[PDB]
């Protein structure tokens, strides 16, 4: 079965809405073309498929705040990924560009689930290495924030990443400067990168220069709590950003919107 | 202007 088990329909940005015929179920259309992949795995069984597959199996187990595989096909040119597409939709990036640097109130919810989603990837022994606004999209009417795009992704490992994939304004200075990283530490990076992005309307810094720098003029009234947490993440030597942990417990992350209050308040 | 960052 393939093209009739699921009604396809229009272009998302090659990614089309289709229908699961089965039970209407909504969902993403994903196709891939296997020219444009550089990195491949395998599968529980052996096969050899896109990394793209292998880490999105590894963590679609479960409920998370992750964009889950519900099936996918090899085709001569191309795979295609079956995705979950919630409804109705839109995506962080376009999100903050209608509304604006977030309230306080609304970042902490959004970058909270962020964490959560994120954490989950690495117990799952996966890597996103894309963090940022346009790769969450937002269920506007749970309130809940889901991972999407794992085409950069990587096996967590805890030896140097000397490859990158992702976007560079969200890379770190150590890829800038040395070609290399640790991915705990990198993601933390791209996480204040968000985060600055979520309280300012933002990215900080759209230049190698302004990367390496680490100088975080902050464009919009933020409290200091979290002017705090972001440079935090933001620092240049790798080993003094925060884990997960310290981020999680930072004194500006306390009280967190559950996702159904943050909907209501919020986005409704 | 804010902008979109291709991979
Ligand atoms: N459930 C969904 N899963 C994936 N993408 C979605 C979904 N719903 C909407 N989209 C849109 O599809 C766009 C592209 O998806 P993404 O997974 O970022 O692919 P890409 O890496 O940019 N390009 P390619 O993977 O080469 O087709 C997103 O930016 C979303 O706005």
């Amino acid at each position: 079965p393939l093209e009739s088990q699921y009604q396809v329909g229009p272009l998302l940005g090659s990614v089309y809405s289709g229908i699961r015929v089965s039970d209407n179920l909504p969902v993403a259309i994903k196709h891939v073309e296997k020219d444009r992949i550089s990195d491949w795995g395998e599968l529980p069984n052996g096969t050899r498929v896109p990394m793209e597959v292998v880490l999105l199996k590894k963590v679609s187990s479960g409920f998370s705040g992750v964009i889950r595989l519900l099936d996918w096909f090899e085709r001569p040119d191309s795979f295609v990924l079956i995705l979950e597409r919630p409804e109705p939709v839109q995506d962080l990036f376009d999100f903050i560009t209608e509304r604006g640097a977030l309230q306080e109130e609304l970042a902490r919810s959004f970058f909270w689930q962020v964490l959560e989603a994120v954490r989950h990837c690495h117990n799952c022994g996966v890597l996103h290495r894309d963090i940022k606004d346009e790769n969450i999209l937002i269920d506007l009417n749970r309130g809940e924030l889901k991972l999407i795009d794992f085409g950069s992704g990587a096996l967590l490992k805890d030896t140097v990443y000397t490859d990158f994939d992702g976007t560079r304004v969200y890379s770190p200075p150590e890829w800038i400067r040395y070609h290399r990283y640790h991915g705990r530490s990198a993601a933390v990076w791209s996480l204040g990168i968000l985060l600055y992005d979520m309280v300012c309307g933002d990215i900080p810094f759209e230049h190698d220069e302004e990367i390496i720098g680490g100088q975080v003029f902050f464009r919009q009234r933020v409290s200091s709590e979290c002017q705090h947490l972001i440079r935090w993440c933001l620092a240049l030597r790798p080993s003094d950003r925060p884990t997960f942990e310290e981020i999680q417990n930072h004194p500006w992350m306390q009280d967190v919107l559950l996702p159904q209050e943050t909907a209501e308040i919020h986005l409704h | 202007k804010r902008r979109r960052h291709p991979s």
